[PDB]
């Protein structure tokens, strides 16, 4: 896997590939890997899948009902201290890699989270198998106020520095860019890898190819 | 049955008379406290009186110690007018849940948030037979993420909502007329004001109210003043003296 | 706080126990529900207590209700109470089926749910439920079936039976009218015919009309919830014949 | 107190059969400020009157027309403490149903759902019943719904209905004017007159609050000004 | 790891034009080496548009498929309606994380159709799981079992897009017989189930035997 | 009354809890409890006159006047057992908070933690609310004395100088005539004494020996509890017995 | 990582690294180890990140409610009326970086709200509540604190909260992180009682800059907080590096 986000004027945009693998085999080639918490709040999932699935699905729909009973934008802060104390209570056994990233009455926000329950808010990062690599690519590129399409670009030339770079990332790249007053989910922003080699002609078998011994057929309604 | 005004069930036409009862109570202390809103502060203003319970004020009770205004959190503060047992548990009650919000959400819950958490507590006590009703009738002020003053009451039965102005005590069909009075005549005018403008201004227009209400001419160590605002978000009182100037050009007008 | 204490689970001087003798009263006021068992199934009807003509009257039925696949009740008395009970039944159900294998048997349903009936009535402090239920169902071992409950956990297997209100004359009327080898549209019109004689009247409203029945058919048992044409169409048919 | 000997139901069977608790909540309700929604062609509408008592309340503070989740919203005759604990329940309830099966809960299993939750305290001991009538309309995959819940925990499937203050006339004025081919403008505009029939004097945007789900949309309160527009003719 | 090696035995969906298919091998095995059937079917039917194919420990194959036919009869006898294949198939997901820590030995897919109600539109619907409810939607095929790369090879090799059922019901089970016959511990017979939305042909496959 | 008195958790229609109004009869009825700060310490009196007939009583044996750290008064006008279960109370909360922050308990912290306490036993329809008020009172050389009295209904309220229990009107009276902050606890020791010969009419010079029990927090003692010796009381007992026996 | 608290004749001084790291890989370039409790009570973290951020964030809410109990009814203080500023541009300034970034906040200071410390928890009490909730989970806890702070009664202080649960007051000052092993005989030779408020931010510098010389776990940025009766002030420095003559 390769997560990455940064922090750019007004927005925080957050980049991931789409590989999942179980042992060596690739099991997921077009896997989701960033997760919406509300309107202002995403976040980027590396570690375990299922998680990352329950972790973030646990998030936004507390967060949704926090939003309903308070009638007030969500924070991001929220998010941290709510991620960051579930994750401690399972001591790391929780495999859960988190970017969490957006925008609220403090301005564009960006956290690293860990699975031992450490939070870290950054201008910019990365997580996952791929990370080193990416974080070169953000470490060597970076910059303050970066532009929206300035920010799309770097965070694509690190997530794919992850994908070329590290067996276990791959596939497409997809982006968010969330700022104030909305988000822009990206799907696939960028599909680097695709199949090359084909067959001059798919194999079609012959119908009755396969022998069978029994057959019935059941109509529905 | 017989015992339909001894427990939190309705009577045949519907009231629950605990809640009544519970109100009453609380008029029955005799204390009167006023919030006013701002365009950028907020004021709460008290009488520093014991309420009217078995026992009477002595003259060796140390009277700066009596008071109708409480901190929440540093940012948030209050007044709890009513039986002072269930006040002073109504304090506690908010405080652990402002402290139990921040701790959960890493960061200040804001004045609106606190009272309906309060009140949803309250309501308890009105659907279980074996609470007694907390005789406490409440006023929350403090400074929204949005840099917005917030004025909320709450009383027995569990209501709360957002005022303008408000006053909690014997009286507040009239103290609602005074009120309204003295916020049309505040909004008539169209020259803007600046921040410690607006802060002077709510805070003389509580005194004044607070002194139309109550009939009598108020000394500036019988009552006590609490604000918040953009320039200082802290729930702090402001001093004797800084009082006794307001009553001063109060008086002289 | 004992002064507050209702008492509602203790013998009365008559060896009686009245909060089950007024929740009964509360059922016997309760619009009418009838059942009947003929060779192709178990009939349900009742008659639909008026509100509005606002209410919405597409598959909306109040008083007739899926338990599971081969079990299904009609229900008298309090409402809120049965949708409680009508709960605890299908969960009773798929319990049966998830620790058995195969469809739970009409009659041990019928006694869970009467067991948690009178467990209300014997412990605790709180008053009975106000519901009695026409549970009829099939399975392989009784063929179809057809009981009645009441708020004590009383029941007892039926082969026509009525309850609430006036479910004298319906029970008259089955009493005369009930064959023993009745087919399915024979069912339905004596279903029509003694719903119409309950409410006081004689060409029954298919407005006010709840009619489903239950058939063992080709091996799957299937619920048919007869919609307000299906019931006009038999309305029709019973005007026909009467 | 909560467990032990003193947990004994306050609702009990009267000698006719009646639980007379419930009828007092009913009567509650039937004193409090009126409700009603309609289900039109293309969408369900809820609206209600929230009169003022001074110049100096919040009306913003005070909603009586919450939304529950995405595409469901309520709004409540009674009392409004009652209100906010079902209301809270409610929204527990629609993220559970979420979490467990990803996508929003139908309306009819949140109305279910609730419908248990008040008949509880119907029965279990130590408790009274709420004091209120919930309206809750929504939008799923199987249509718009209305559906009531009454104080007993009994709900009911409405093309249009009123609860609260003399809801029998309100009833009537809305059943004379009420067709399921109804569009949305209309619906909110025989809402209004309702309101304005039951209401004594003159109403405004400020006197009610009106909410909508439509065409297949989130839920909407509509603003003030949305319901000036409204009121303008 | 070993623990899947006891029973064997594997699962694979596969979607055509108006038309989903289910196959799975028909052996349970016993420490390994030991066939003791050779009609233990790991399909299950939910309801007419939802299906699951369970792999792994047979003991959690049958716990979990009697855990999912309780959760969807009281869900569909609740709601009076059959359970959509999505909400099906997050809720196979929420069963098997709540044993996060003490999982079921079990390698599900969920075949089936999505109904898009406007007139109905079927759209075929896949998706594969881990033991800890992680889930992969796909649209051309799933496979989960010991024999995961094997069918992985065949339908990256063979898959078509856009199949007629009877192309459907060719591919797929040619890509599990030529899986099976790489496998020491699958295998033993294959039962294939093709869905339309008018009826569900269910067939055995003459298969290897060894 | 009128049936809305036999519970603490049923208001009267008039707004009122008679159960605690009843308590504070009970306790009005109880002996009496006095404090007073004087310039250099608090000084804390019981008058048992309730026990004037108990001639086989161990003299001296009966004392109301109890401590939590060492430099905190705590006593009590009501029930033995309920006032002896809030003390056990008021050191439990001493130990926890000195388990959790390594420093004493402030005294107005104490006091608002005990208030509580004893207003949860007003809220509930199967509990008897306590029948006893408390003194709580310390002295420091930089904060002087500081005195609070908590009531049954657990509202509590700071004083310069406190009397509860029987004939406190006329306590309060006499108390009242002198400001005792320019006064020394010592001088104040033969004051009390007139007060009590005054007051009580139960008391006289014969049973003021076994029937007070005096106690103090003031710079002879270093600032922390201390009951005052007889070689103390003894002199002032004999100096006010003799100037009322003159008038 | 290394922290450092240095007591000198005016306040506490608080100094940092901001390296984390897990193995040889920095996952954290500049952490933020110093971390407000109160207004005038600051702790230094060592140790697992996970641990002494959690511990922090409940002590931070035990503060708060310690604060507001604190707070006594009444109006108090109706007449009661209540040093040479770091050259830190000159420490942070380098040749090869000048206006290369403009834009750069190296410093901040603030004044106490509670003037009087009327109601600031005792540095000590919130000091002994960390100890506490240490020394309860002392089986799965590591991490290393110190506090800093001021209060009327004993004025600035020093408690370093040791691993397993222990705590002791410091008088001169206290170090802590695996850094901090390096300068311990440097500190040592060049403190001195009532130091300055220059002299001590020299000393403090110096000792994290030479354990960051020496460390491959200490690095990144220094952070120091200056905690005196009236103001807190806390600075930023990135002039890191150590020029030898040999
Ligand atoms: O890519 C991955 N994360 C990214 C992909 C999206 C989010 C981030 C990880 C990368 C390796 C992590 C493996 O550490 C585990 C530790 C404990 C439990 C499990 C795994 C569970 C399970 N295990 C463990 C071995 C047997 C088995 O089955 C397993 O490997 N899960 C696979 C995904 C499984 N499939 C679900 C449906 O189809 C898509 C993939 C998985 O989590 N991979």
């Amino acid at each position: 896997t390769t997560i990455c986000g940064l922090v750019c004027q007004n927005a925080v945009i957050l980049g991931a590939d789409t590989r999942a693998t179980e042992g060596p085999i690739v099991a997921d080639k077009n896997c989701s890997k960033l997760h919406y918490i509300s309107k202002n709040i995403w976040c980027a999932g590396a570690g375990v899948a299922g998680d990352l699935e329950h972790t973030t699905l646990w998030l936004q729909h507390n967060v949704e009902l926090h939003r309903l009973n308070t009638n007030t934008q969500p924070r991001v802060s929220m998010c941290v201290s709510r991620l960051t104390q579930e994750l401690f209570k399972y001591q790391g056994y929780k495999v859960c890699a988190i970017v969490l990233g957006g925008v609220d009455v403090n301005g564009p926000q960006l956290y690293g989270i860990h699975p031992h329950g450490s939070s870290c808010l950054l201008p910019f990062t990365a997580l996952g198998s791929g990370s080193l690599n990416a974080m070169a690519v953000l470490e060597a590129k970076y910059r303050d106020n970066m532009t929206i399409e300035e920010g799309k670009n770097l965070v694509c030339e690190a997530i794919c520095a992850g994908i070329f770079n590290d067996l276990g990332s791959g596939g497409n790249v997809d982006i968010c860019v969330i700022t104030k007053d909305s988000y822009q989910h990206i799907r696939p922003y960028k599909e680097p890898n695709m199949r090359l080699y084909h067959l001059p002609h798919p194999t079609i078998y012959p119908k009755g190819t396969t022998p069978i011994l029994s057959e019935k057929i059941e109509y529905i309604k | 049955s017989m015992y339909d005004r001894h427990l939190t069930i309705f009577s045949p036409d519907g009231n629950l008379y605990q809640i009544e009862y519970a109100i009453k109570a609380v008029k029955n202390t005799n204390i009167t406290s006023v919030g006013v809103k701002g365009e950028n502060c907020a004021v709460i203003i008290s009488q520093k009186k014991m309420a009217t319970q078995y026992i009477s004020q002595d003259k060796l009770l140390d009277y700066n110690n009596i008071t109708n205004i409480y901190n929440i959190t540093d940012e948030i503060g209050c007044s709890m007018v009513g039986m002072p047992g269930d006040c002073l548990s109504m304090v506690y009650k908010a405080r652990s849940e402002a402290s139990e919000f921040l701790y959960s959400n890493g960061y200040n819950v804001n004045a609106e948030t606190l009272c309906r958490n309060i009140c949803d507590k309250i309501q308890v006590y009105t659907q279980h037979a074996y609470m007694r009703l907390h005789a406490c009738s409440g006023m929350i002020i403090g400074i929204d993420e949005n840099n917005k003053p917030e004025l909320f009451k709450f009383d027995p039965s569990g209501f709360c909502a957002g005022y303008r102005a408000c006053v909690i005590g014997n009286k507040e069909q009239e103290s609602i007329s005074v009120l309204e009075r003295l916020l049309e005549k505040r909004k008539k005018k169209i020259q803007q004001e600046t921040i410690d403008e607006d802060i002077r201004n709510t805070t003389i227009l509580a005194i004044e109210a607070l002194q139309t209400i109550l009939a009598f001419d108020l000394k500036a160590s019988e009552i006590e003043v609490a604000i918040v605002s953009t320039k200082n978000r802290n729930f702090t009182q402001i001093s004797e003296k800084e009082i006794d100037n307001y009553l001063t050009y109060i008086a002289e007008r | 706080a004992r002064r507050y204490d209702s008492r509602t689970t203790t013998f009365s001087p008559e060896g009686r126990l009245y909060q089950v003798e007024y929740a009964l009263e509360a059922i016997n006021n309760a619009s009418i529900t009838i059942g009947l068992i003929t060779k192709d199934g178990v009939i349900l009807g009742a008659d639909k207590v008026f509100i509005s003509k606002l209410i919405d009257k597409a598959n909306n039925y109040e008083k007739i209700y899926k338990i599971d696949k081969h079990i299904f009740c009609g229900v008298a008395g309090l409402n809120a109470d049965a949708n409680i009970l009508i709960n605890q039944s299908r969960l009773y159900a798929q319990r049966y089926l998830y620790n058995y294998n195969e469809v739970q048997p009409v009659s041990q349903l019928v006694v869970q749910i009467c067991d948690i009936k009178q467990s209300y009535t014997q412990y605790g402090g709180l008053r009975p439920y106000g519901v009695s239920f026409l549970i009829g169902g099939y399975d392989t071992k009784d063929g179809y079936q057809l009981y009645h409950t009441d708020p004590s956990g009383n029941y007892s297997g039926w082969f026509a039976t009525a309850i609430g209100t006036n479910n004298l004359t319906a029970s008259s009327v089955l009493k005369q009218e009930w064959k023993n080898d009745m087919t399915l549209e024979e069912g339905l019109l004596l279903a029509l015919k003694t719903l119409a004689k309950s409410t006081d009247t004689e060409i029954p409203k298919s407005e006010k009309i709840e009619l489903a029945y239950l058939t063992n058919k080709d091996g799957e048992v299937y619920q048919k919830y007869l919609t307000e044409k299906e019931i006009e169409e038999l309305i029709k048919l019973y005007t026909q014949k009467y | 107190m909560a467990d032990g000997e003193y947990s004994f139901s306050l609702t009990t069977f009267s000698p006719t059969g009646k639980l007379v608790q419930i009828e007092y909540a009913l009567n509650r309700v039937s004193s409090s400020s009126p409700a009603l929604g309609i289900r039109a062609k293309n969408g369900v509408i809820i609206a209600t009157e929230k009169k003022s008592p001074n110049e100096l309340i919040e009306e913003n503070s005070i909603f009586k027309i919450q939304q529950i989740s995405e595409h469901i919203g309520i709004v409540y005759a009674g009392m409004p403490g009652d209100f906010r604990v079902l209301l809270k329940r409610a929204r527990k309830e629609a993220i559970r149903y979420s979490l467990q099966y990803g996508s929003e809960i139908l309306v009819k299993e949140l109305v279910k759902i609730i419908a248990s939750i008040v008949q509880e305290f119907t029965q279990t001991g130590g408790v009274r019943p709420f004091g209120l009538s919930l309206l809750i309309c929504g939008v799923d995959v199987y249509g718009y719904h209305l559906y009531q819940i009454d104080p007993s925990g009994c709900y009911f499937n409405w093309m249009a209905t009123c609860v609260g203050k003399d809801y029998q006339n309100n009833m009537s004025f809305l059943e004379k004017r009420y067709n399921k081919d109804i569009e949305i403008e209309d619906a909110i505009h025989t809402a209004i007159l309702t309101l304005k029939e039951s209401y004594e004097g003159v109403l405004n945007e400020k006197n009610i609050e009106i909410g909508v789900a439509y065409d297949n949309k989130p839920f909407k309160i509509l603003t003030q000004n949305e319901i000036k527009d409204y009121l303008i003719e | 790891g070993s623990i899947y090696n006891y029973n064997g035995g594997c699962v694979l969906g596969m979607s055509g034009s108006n038309c989903v298919a289910i196959a799975c091998d028909l052996r349970l095995g016993a420490n390994t080496f030991t066939t003791v059937s050779t009609k233990f079917s790991k399909i299950f039917k939910m309801n007419n548009n939802v299906y699951v194919g369970l792999s792994g420990l047979a003991t959690d194959i049958q716990t979990l498929y009697e855990i999912l036919r309780y959760r969807v009869n009281l869900y569909e006898v609740r709601q009076d309606a059959e359970m959509d294949v999505e909400c099906f198939a997050n809720m196979l997901s929420s069963i098997l994380y709540s044993n996060r820590f003490s999982p079921y030995f079990v390698n599900p897919i969920v075949v089936g159709f999505k109904l898009k109600h406007y007139k109905v539109n079927y759209e075929p619907y896949l998706t594969a799981y881990d033991l800890i409810g992680a889930k992969c939607e796909t649209r051309d095929f799933v496979v989960n079992g010991v024999t995961s790369e094997q069918l992985f090879g065949m339908c990256e090799s063979l898959y078509v897009k856009d199949q007629d059922e009877n192309g459907l019901f060719e591919t797929i089970s040619q890509c599990l017989l030529s899986a099976l016959d790489r496998d020491c511990i699958s295998g033993w017979g294959a039962e294939v189930l093709v869905l339309t939305p008018e009826k569900i042909i269910k067939k055995k496959l003459k298969a290897r035997m060894d | 009354s009128a049936g809305y008195d036999l519970s603490v958790s049923t208001f009267s229609p008039d707004g009122r809890l008679y159960q605690v109004e009843y308590i504070y009869k009970s306790i009005n009825n109880n002996n009496t409890a006095l404090c007073l700060e004087c310039k250099d310490g608090i000084i804390c009196c019981c008058i048992n006159s309730n026990m004037d007939k108990n001639k086989m009583i161990k003299k001296n044996s009966y004392n109301r006047i109890y401590h939590v750290n060492n430099n905190i008064i705590i006593t009590y006008s009501g029930f033995d057992g309920d006032a002896r279960n809030i003390i056990d109370r008021a050191r439990s909360e001493a130990n926890t908070y000195y388990y959790n922050f390594h420093t004493n308990i402030p005294l107005h912290i104490l006091v608002n933690r005990i208030s509580l306490y004893i207003h949860a036993y007003t809220l509930y329809w199967h509990m008897r609310p306590f029948a006893a008020s408390i003194i709580i009172s310390s002295f420091n050389e930089k904060d002087k004395g500081d005195i609070y009295c908590i009531e049954p209904n657990g509202a509590c309220y700071k004083y310069s100088g406190i009397v509860i229990g029987k004939n406190k009107e006329m306590f309060k009276t006499e108390i009242e005539k002198k400001d005792y902050k320019d006064i020394n606890v010592r001088d104040a020791i033969e004051d009390i004494y007139k007060f009590i010969l005054t007051s009580d009419d139960h008391m006289n010079k014969n049973n003021l020996q076994n029937l007070v029990n005096f106690s103090w927090i003031c710079k002879e003692s270093s600032y922390e509890f201390q009951n005052i010796h007889e070689e103390i009381l003894t002199p002032a007992l004999n100096k006010a017995v003799e100037y009322i026996e003159k008038l | 990582t290394t922290i450092i608290g240095i007591i000198y004749d005016n306040g506490v001084m608080l100094a940092c690294d901001s390296r984390t790291s897990s193995g040889t890989f920095i996952s954290n370039k500049c952490s933020r180890k110093i971390n407000r409790i109160n207004e005038n009570l600051y702790v230094c973290r060592s140790g697992a990140s996970a641990h002494s951020q959690k511990i922090i964030e409940i002590i931070k809410h035990y503060c708060v409610s310690m604060k507001n109990e604190n707070r006594k009814k009444g109006r108090f203080h109706e007449g009661e009326t209540i040093d040479e500023e770091i050259d830190i541009d000159s420490i942070n300034y380098l040749d090869y970086n000048n206006n290369n970034d403009n834009n750069l906040v190296t410093k901040n200071k603030y004044f106490y709200e509670d003037k009087f410390n009327d109601y600031n928890p005792l540095v000590e009490n919130v000091a002994h509540i960390t100890k506490k909730i240490i020394y309860t989970n002392n089986n799965f806890l590591s991490c290393a604190l110190i506090f800093g702070g001021y209060d009327k009664i004993k004025k600035q202080q020093l408690y370093a909260v040791n691993l397993n649960g222990s705590i002791i007051e410091k008088h001169d000052f206290a170090v802590s992180g695996s850094g901090s092993i390096y300068i311990q005989s440097y500190l040592q030779d060049k403190y001195k009682k009532f130091m300055t408020k220059k002299e001590c931010f020299n000393l403090i510098l110096n000792c994290v800059k030479y354990a960051m010389h020496n460390d491959n776990s200490s690095g990144g940025l220094i952070r120091i907080v200056n905690i005196t009766k009236s103001f807190v002030e806390e600075f930023t420095v990135v002039n890191t590096q150590m020029n030898f003559q040999y």
